[PDB]
């Protein structure tokens, strides 16, 4: 029984970062030889595990989180980082053990005139904890006058829209990010290499 | 389009410590893993460091690697320098899945006193100019360590057109010698008022000039 | 213990096709990526491409248009094809085994010893010798001779039929864009003996059995 990485890499659609999708991988054998995206990753870095050893290491669970941010934000998908994506959208713990993978998807997530389906949280009352998801839509109160659900002066809707035109600078182009987590928590191993 | 640039040469006495920097440009070095190769002359490269700082089985722990994100740099450090360590060192990473190598750094473990190069610049011969050709010849001899860089200047202006330098070769007295040849057209030779050969050895640069 | 060798071709003419084979002894191609790496003489390393057990490839864009890597699980071999060959394709060609994930090779553990491939369209030419004369007579003026455009190597140089041996330094050769070589030999003598003693350089290019003797004088 094979690990379903193909639906993580070859997925037609990707979640927005505030609503980041998590796939759970268990009870399979992992074929790590496949050249996903013709191995055309702008970022490829693990923390804790060695990619060299993964073919003969076993795990209890592999969690696969995926989303879309812009190019100069990928720097934040790493342990101990701060910024809008790390504070308000997707936070990695300082003790992260797993891989961050990212590629430029300007060819997919950019429209003439702009793709506006991808969102990110611009305001939040406090920073996210590691692996927290926040799908709230409450008007954010940026002043002293309370906001009773009305957008306006000092009253902001917390999600904003990435505007992905194919002519943007590369730092403003859409990137697909996959974040693999390798867990080994006092339980039987279900995910191994061949 | 990510560039990895390393120093051309680094040298140190045995038993001391040396480091070989490898700076990235047009991107961030921390986004991909850095591998370090050692290449002893006449053999294939072997890995000494992989994944920024891991040593393959059998590599002494006195090879160590490090990343300095403040300056977009990786660094190979070799401590307790032995003469077996003399080689070219290549750092290697990725640009969107394609391997990117560095220039290579030639590490000389000093086993001889340090000698500065002797450079002699000859102008094109009057005989060669009558065969509708013009070759400037830069002869550098008797230097240790065996590593140099050469830059040609035409009227105080960088020239990389017809320049072709050699790889330093070991002489009979155990010092090194190398050559550089700037191929010109006889008109280009007379059209300027001065051509120069600048040789860089260790950190000192010596220059010699000629005119028609 | 796993071991690699590459072989084939070696002497090529421009436009021809490079073909190399790499044989793997002591393992199989499973869970390893298999690359070709090349190194032009005196220059650095350049990754050509890789191939995995399934047969998928990823190529360097600098060569993609003209390069093919192919697998043969049956003979335990993989191959390189480089078409429309140029002199810039002269290098030492290595096959190497790799380790990693999803096409990113994070450790290349075993390499072959390497095969050289020379691309040239040069025939046996004899040297054309020119004099390198000294300038205005620190007390020791240097005069030499330039040995241009010969093939193949080597060229031996002596000075005054061997008697002159003091400052003689005969340097190594450049390979120019024509595919031919250029040498040089210098002698540093005192400025006083520049009107008194005749200095002659003796060139020998045993391949074409060309011997030249030329005198070098000032001005
Ligand atoms: C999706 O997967 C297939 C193999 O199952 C692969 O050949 C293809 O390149 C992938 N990407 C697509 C269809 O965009």
């Amino acid at each position: 029984n094979l690990c379903p990485f193909g639906e993580v890499f070859n997925a037609t659609r990707f979640a927005s970062v505030y609503a980041w999708n998590r796939k759970r991988i268990s009870n399979c054998v992992a074929d790590y030889s496949v050249l996903y995206n013709s191995a055309s990753f702008s970022t490829f870095k693990c923390y804790g595990v060695s990619p060299t050893k993964l073919n003969d290491l076993c795990f209890t669970n592999v969690y696969a989180d995926s989303f879309v941010i812009r190019g100069d934000e990928v720097r934040q998908i790493a342990p101990g980082q701060t910024g809008k994506i790390a504070d308000y959208n997707y936070k990695l713990p300082d003790d992260f053990t797993g891989c961050v993978i990212a590629w430029n998807s300007n060819n997919l997530d950019s429209k003439v005139g702009g793709n506006y389906n991808y969102l990110y949280r611009l305001f939040r009352k406090s920073n996210l904890k590691p692996f927290e998801r926040d799908i709230s839509t409450e008007i954010y109160q940026a002043g002293s006058t309370p906001c009773n659900g009305v957008e306006g002066f000092n009253c902001y809707f917390p999600l904003q829209s990435y505007g992905f035109q194919p002519t943007n600078g590369v730092g403003y182009q859409p990137y697909r990010v996959v974040v693999l987590s390798f867990e080994l928590l006092h339980a039987p191993a279900t995910v191994c290499g061949p | 389009n990510f560039m990895l640039t390393q120093p051309h040469s680094v040298s140190e006495s045995p038993g001391k410590t040396v480091t070989i920097s490898c700076t990235g440009s047009s991107g961030s070095i921390a986004s991909n893993y850095v591998q370090w190769y050692q290449q002893r002359p006449g053999s294939a490269p072997t890995t000494v460091i992989y994944e920024d700082n891991q040593r393959p089985s059998g590599v002494p722990d006195r090879f160590s690697g490090s990343i300095d994100s403040s300056s977009n740099s990786a660094s190979l450090t070799i401590s307790g320098l032995r003469t077996e360590d003399e080689a070219d060192y290549y750092c290697q990473s990725y640009d969107s899945g394609i391997w990117v190598f560095g220039g290579g750094t030639k590490l000389t473990v000093l086993g001889q006193p340090k000698a500065a190069p002797s450079v002699t610049l000859f102008p094109p011969s009057s005989e060669e100019l009558q065969a509708n050709k013009a070759t400037l010849v830069c002869l550098i001899s008797d230097f240790y360590p065996g590593a140099v860089t050469v830059a040609w200047k035409a009227d105080s202006s960088p020239v990389k057109a017809g320049v072709e330098t050699t790889t330093p070769s070991k002489q009979s007295n155990n010092k090194y010698a190398a050559s550089s040849y700037l191929s010109l057209t006889p008109e280009q030779w007379k059209s300027h008022r001065s051509y120069s050969c600048q040789v860089t050895h260790e950190g000192s640069t010596v220059e010699k000039t000629v005119a028609p | 213990q796993v071991q690699l060798v590459e072989w084939g071709a070696g002497l090529l003419k421009p436009s021809e096709t490079l073909s190399l084979t790499c044989a793997v002894y002591g393992g199989s191609f499973s869970g390893y990526y298999w690359s070709w790496i090349r190194q032009p003489p005196g220059k650095g390393l350049e990754w050509i491409g890789l191939i995995n057990h399934s047969g998928s490839t990823n190529y360097n864009p600098s060569l993609k248009s003209r390069v093919t890597i192919s697998l043969d699980t049956s003979k335990n071999q993989f191959s390189l094809k480089l078409t429309s060959v140029t002199a810039a394709d002269t290098a030492v060609y290595y096959c190497a085994r790799g380790l990693g994930i999803f096409g990113v090779v994070t450790l290349s553990d075993v390499w072959g010893q390497g095969t050289t491939v020379t691309v040239s369209s040069a025939s046996t030419k004899g040297p054309s010798v020119f004099p390198l004369a000294p300038s205005s007579k620190g007390g020791t003026a240097a005069l030499g001779c330039l040995v241009k455009d010969y093939f193949p190597e080597p060229v031996t140089v002596s000075w005054n039929s061997g008697a002159l041996t003091s400052g003689v330094h005969t340097f190594p050769a450049v390979l120019q864009s024509s595919g031919l070589y250029s040498l040089s030999s210098v002698v540093t003598v005192p400025s006083s003996s520049l009107g008194t003693q005749t200095y002659i350089c003796n060139v020998n290019h045993k391949p074409s059995n060309t011997k030249v003797d030329k005198k070098v004088e000032p001005k």
